[PDB]
């Protein structure tokens, strides 16, 4: 009667003991997590830098293709 | 003493590099570009989650042979 | 007679066990973003090198004008 | 029966949509589309660390109601 309750005390204790196994196993892969974030914070940060300098580039074009023009025309 | 780390990339790259437990971090990401090419202004070094200063030592942060190290930079 | 330590015993681990089962749940939701943060560095990395290309064009481009511009400024 | 989705974004953004079962992922991609005007084909969805196809369905997944979904996409 009593020792349904002891073999059940063992049950649960390599429930705790197995959670916690698992529990140490990927905290490694939680820790790939703060890395993950900052790949993709500079991917994201160079693009809008390159599309921000494409953006300008674009501006002196069609600001050069008119002087071009005009002093073709002038000339 | 005298030493191997093994610094991950997301790209899948293992750089292996012989330190010193006194190397700087700096110092690290100087072998790094020797080996990859890769300016040191624009490495971020990663351990058990943080970010390692380019002024404090590997020592400092207690990294190991077997210590899990990331790489993560810019491609500008 | 010590049935009622063993049962209220039994109780205090599963206040464990549910405690641990509640972190591990937390666990695994942070867990099942890594592949997802993976993708995302990926997709990134490919938005800056195609930004990097359409502004690398345009860069030619601007100073192929500006060559012009300045040789038909000989006239 | 309808039933409602959540897709979440890495930054924390929610997208609820309205889907049955038997929808395909490409289907649900398309809703997507229609809502924050993502190109299904530039569109990935992920459910338990899997990347789900075009082709399968949520059924096939076996994605109910209360079901953890995440969206990642270009930033073009």
């Amino acid at each position: 009667q009593l020792q349904q309750a002891e073999e059940a005390l063992v049950a649960k204790q390599e429930v705790i003991d197995k959670l916690k196994e698992e529990a140490a196993q990927h905290a490694i892969v939680m820790e790939t997590v703060p890395v993950l974030k900052a790949q993709a914070d500079i991917y994201k940060a160079d693009f809008q830098a390159e599309r921000q300098a494409r953006e300008k580039l674009a501006e002196k074009k069609e600001l050069l293709q008119e002087q071009l023009e005009q002093l073709q025309r002038e000339y | 003493g005298p030493m191997q780390i093994n610094v991950k990339t997301l790209t899948g790259t293992t750089i292996g590099l012989e330190v010193e437990p006194s190397d700087t971090i700096e110092n690290v990401k100087a072998k790094i570009q020797d080996k990859e090419g890769i300016p040191p202004d624009q490495q971020i070094l990663f351990f058990s989650g943080m970010q390692l200063e380019d002024g404090r030592t590997l020592s400092d942060y207690n990294i190991q042979k077997e210590s899990r190290l990331y790489l993560v930079f810019s491609l500008r």
